[PDB]
RNA sequence: CGCGGGGGGAACCUGGGGAACUGAAACAUCUCAGUACCCAGAGGAGAGGAAAGAGAAAUCGACUCCCUGAGUAGCGGCGA
RNA sequence: CGAAGCUGUUGGGAAGCAGCGCCAGAGAGGGUGAAAGCCCCGUAGGCGAAAGGUGGGGGGAUAGGUGAGGGUACCCGAGUACCCCGUGGUUCGUGGAGCCAUGGGGGAAUCUGGGCGGACCACCGCCUAAGGCUAAGUACUCCGGGUGACCGAUAGCGCACCAGUACCGUGAGGGAAAGGUGAAAAGAACCCCGGGAGGGGAGUGAAAUAGAGCCUGAAACCGUGGGCUUACAAGCAGUCACGGCCCCGCAAGGGGUUGUGGCGUGCCUAUUGAAGCAUGAGCCGGCGACUCACGGUCGUGGGCGAGCUUAAGCCGUUGAG
RNA sequence: CAGGCGGUAGGGGAGCGUUCCCGAUGCCGAUGAAGGCCGACCCGCGAGGGCGGCUGGAGGUAAGGGAAGUGCGAAUGCCG
């Protein structure tokens, strides 16, 4: 395969592919997938440990890779990102916008 | 592969084209019978009775 | 068209074969007393004998078996009529020959059996039988020469 | 066959009188199309294989069982015997029937519906659905299948994906498809050859 | 001083050395085989290579690879 | 860079479906919590490659190569050819065997000369040895690729698991076994058995006949425990028979087992000749053996049919041609 | 309807069971492919084919015919 995924927090968004509704994101590796965004609950019991906050028995987390979610822009739908001829920041940006030059 | 079929059965024999295993046989070689009687004469060509069959084969690449 | 089940036109079958089973007739060979299945099984060309075969005889026709050559001699091309009395224009070889069938012949000969036109034809050398089917009744040209 | 300028096309002389060698046709054809498909896989054995420890066990004796040959072709990993060859074989045929087979097929392919502008427009040539457009213009929906001859480029690098459908430009000839479907249309009786 | 070069590299080169089993329903010519295989330089190629040619045709016109010729000519205890 | 809808109801969960809207020179393929074009990775395509460096065509191309004839008139690859013997190659094993290198001695000649058209003389023909260099179109594979009616991890590659290891060797040598929890370890919390070991609960957990020689898990080998059998008794043992003896069908019966009575010489390989203590048979599983190339040659549906059939290429073939 | 019918090797007739092909951008398919334990119905003389139940956990390939490393009790066979 390859690296090639997505970015960095902002916003990014939570989906429903059996969870749902929508939050912004936190961290993300591409290896395997996997990365975090709070939401998606998940507790992993610890074992017969202490030092933490006790013993044994996990808690909260987040869980995923590939694909299935979305980002911001209110109202309306969301598109993608153009290019740069003779406007704004020489012949190069994008930051996930709306479909004009904003989010 | 390629069965390069045998010069010396071809040396001699023939199929007459009725496809029959006909050539000459063995005898009169110079007498190698000697009596100035009478006799040696005698030759000709014939047939075989049931190896010609077999023979003609080794022979259908060259002709 | 479709797939209508195009099986065959008849008769044909890959009759395949296969190792062995216990239906039928199957496991089995015939022969026994015979010794004779090998790593190199016999061939078997023609083989056994027994008799050399009755090749007790012994060869005459002496003229060739000498080595790296052997006999060097322009085609012999003879014919019939009965084969394209059909077209003409000019019946020389080449057109003919070069076309329809035949195959080269140097120095050409003629005959076969049959009737025709008797018209002139290339002729390196002919036979009587044409002579008159090609005389006071005919055509007939040359040969070479050259 | 257009509707528009040129209307009228109609043939079957070819030799109506007799139509009725569906045996051999078929049979053939399908042969050759055996071939084409690439079968290399190989065979191993013969007399070593492996270069093997090269003559071991006793005799007499020895593990009760018989042997002297390395070659042990009783188990998952030794010699056996030649089932494939790279050797897919390399039969075939002629154009002296490359001919004959579709004639029959296509006339009563035509007792279904063949048709064939032997050239027709649709727009820009090189944008799928419009191409449709004259599909539908003309009668044509996915459901009985039918392909064509376009010597061109040009609807060629725009009939893209022709599912149910032809898309050709090039000769090569697919009638067995064309079993499985059925109208169509051709780019001049010339192309086709002669 | 200069390089070269020993040394290196799966097949494929060149050369120099060069078997026996097996066939021949024994066996000694012949066979396998100039194969297996050793040693020999180099290249990705290599080896080869330009007529003291072919051959019979008022002829062709460097050398290599394939097309057949031709399994023909022939070799041969003319035996395999 | 790229192409384009979802939706609720049920459903673990929805790639389920209707009502329908969609880009599509681009619906290849890998795929993300159940059989997904409009979804992560691509696929028509056409952008462009460098700094690094870097393999070279085309272009130009540089020093280094390129008139005709006429008579004078001497001059050119030697221990060389041609003899010779032993020769090898040549299809050429002596044979009427030339020419190639000849190992051995002989042993010249240089164009009004010199080699071959397979013996010694006579006509005629193409070439000019004894300097060496020479591309192209040729072979090839560990891998890169692709694909591959290529195998698909007791395969295949020895080998997808840290093997050319354990190991056996002395060298050489030789050679093993050994892939698979799951959508996510989320991999076991806790408390009573407690020697750590190895237990029960609970929880996560769509799923613990889901938890670490855990995928699904048969077979030889295991009895818990159940049901039908048995201590007068003789047998390849199984069978067929009325009978009785426990599940199931209202019924018809269907069953399981067996009493006795009857009945019973097996099985795989060899041969006048078998069941046979003539061999083999550990046991169950599991692997196992004439294609196919090429080549020869009788039939079969066929077409052409005195006529009936083109290799090796060249354009082209996703493909095909 | 007469007839035929044991029958080693051999020699015919098919049929059957057994893995890739297109059909496969066609079709079943989690109210299950696939394994299976079971089946004491139906179809197969057989080959088998079914045909439906419970365990079973991710795919299958229609009619058709087109290709075949199989139609394996065993060889004191290979192995586990």
């Amino acid at each position: 395969m390859r690296v090639k995924m997505h970015v960095k927090k902002g916003d990014t968004v939570l989906v429903a592919s059996g969870k749902y509704k929508g939050r912004v994101g936190k961290v993300k590796e591409v290896l395997p997938k996997k990365y975090a965004v709070i939401v998606e609950g998940v507790n992993i019991v610890k074992k017969a440990v202490r030092v933490s906050p006790k013993y044994p028995q996990g808690g909260f987390i987040e869980k995923e890779a590939p694909l299935h979610a979305s980002k911001v822009r209110p109202i309306c739908p969301a598109c993608g990102k153009p290019t740069r001829v003779r406007k704004k920041f020489l012949e190069n940006g994008k930051k996930i916008r709306v479909c004009a030059k904003c989010g | 592969p390629k069965m390069k079929t045998h010069k010396g059965a071809k040396k001699r024999v023939k199929i007459t084209a009725s496809g029959k295993v006909v050539a000459m046989k063995t005898g009169k070689r110079h007498l190698n019978w000697q009596k100035s009687g009478k006799e040696i004469r005698q030759k000709g060509r014939k047939f075989v009775l049931a190896k010609p069959e077999a023979e003609r084969i080794k022979l259908l690449l060259p002709y | 068209d479709l797939r209508p089940n195009p099986g065959a036109n008849k008769r044909r079958k890959r009759v395949g074969r296969g190792p062995g089973s216990g239906h039928g007739k199957t496991a089995t060979r015939g022969h026994k007393g015979q010794k004779s299945r090998s790593g190199g099984l016999k061939d078997p060309r023609r083989f056994e004998g027994g008799r050399s075969t009755t090749l007790m005889r012994l060869p005459k026709r002496g003229m060739q078996g000498q080595v790296p050559g052997e006999i060097k001699r322009p085609r012999y091309q003879g014919v019939n009529l009965k084969d394209l009395a059909r077209f003409e224009g000019e019946v020389t070889p080449e057109l003919l020959v070069r076309a329809g069938l035949l195959k080269k012949g140097y120095r050409l000969k003629i005959l076969g059996e049959g009737e025709a036109k008797p018209l002139k034809v290339v002729a390196h050398a002919f036979s009587k039988s044409a002579l008159e089917k090609l005389k006071a009744a005919g055509g007939e040209p040359v040969l070479l020469e050259a | 066959i257009p509707v528009l300028s040129p209307s009228g096309r109609r043939e079957l002389a070819a030799d109506l009188p007799a139509e009725i060698n569906p045996h051999l046709l078929w049979e053939v054809v399908r042969w050759q199309l055996a071939k084409r498909r690439r079968g290399t896989a190989s065979t191993k054995t013969r007399g070593e294989v492996a270069y093997s420890g090269r003559k071991i066990w006793p005799q007499k004796h020895t593990g009760r069982a018989r042997h002297g040959d390395i070659g042990a072709p009783i188990f998952v990993g030794g010699g056996v015997v030649f089932g494939p060859k790279p050797r897919d074989y390399s039969y075939t045929l002629p154009k002296k029937v490359r001919k004959k087979g579709l004639a029959m097929a296509v006339a009563d392919r035509a007792r279904e519906g063949k048709l064939l502008l032997v050239e027709a427009f649709a727009g820009v040539n090189g944008k799928t659905k419009e191409f449709l457009a004259w599909a539908k213009e003309a009668g044509l929906d996915g459901s009985e299948s039918v392909l064509l001859v376009t010597g061109n480029e040009l609807v060629r690098r725009a009939a893209r994906n022709l599912p149910w459908v032809v898309t050709l430009a090039p000769e090569g000839l697919n009638v067995y498809d064309i079993v499985r479907t059925e109208r169509l249309v051709m780019d001049l009786d010339a192309w086709e050859v002669f």
